[PDB]
C-alpha cells in the first residue's frame, strides 16, 4: 500500500578485488593456441600486453 | 664516474616515475582501457597525463 520508495528492495553488492595474482572467477573468455616470435596482442589472467 | 652516474640516476628516476598513480584509479593505460569506458576514463587518463 505504500509508496515504491517505502516498498523493501531486495539488494545485493558485488564487491571484488583486483590485480594480485592469476585469479579463478572471470568470463567466458575462449583460449586459442599460442604462438611465438612474432609481437603479438595478449592477455594472460587478466595481465594485457604486447 | 660521477656524470655516467648521475645520468643513470636521472634515467631510473624518469622510468620508474611510470608505476606511479598520481591519483588516478591505476598505473596503466590499457588497464584503464579495459575497465572503463570513454565518459568516465577520460579523467584518469588527463590525471596520468598531467
Amino acid at each position: 500500500t505504500n509508496g515504491v520508495g517505502y516498498q523493501p528492495y531486495r539488494v545485493v553488492v558485488l564487491s571484488f578485488e583486483l590485480l594480485h595474482a592469476p585469479a579463478t572467477v572471470c568470463g567466458p573468455k575462449k583460449s586459442t593456441n599460442l604462438v611465438k616470435n612474432k609481437c603479438v596482442n595478449f592477455n594472460f589472467n587478466g595481465l594485457t600486453g604486447t | 664516474q660521477d656524470v655516467v652516474n648521475q645520468n643513470a640516476q636521472a634515467l631510473n628516476t624518469l622510468v620508474k616515475q611510470l608505476s606511479s598513480n598520481f591519483g588516478a584509479i591505476s598505473s596503466v593505460l590499457n588497464d584503464i582501457l579495459s575497465r572503463l569506458d570513454p565518459p568516465e576514463a577520460e579523467v584518469q587518463i588527463d590525471r596520468l597525463i598531467t
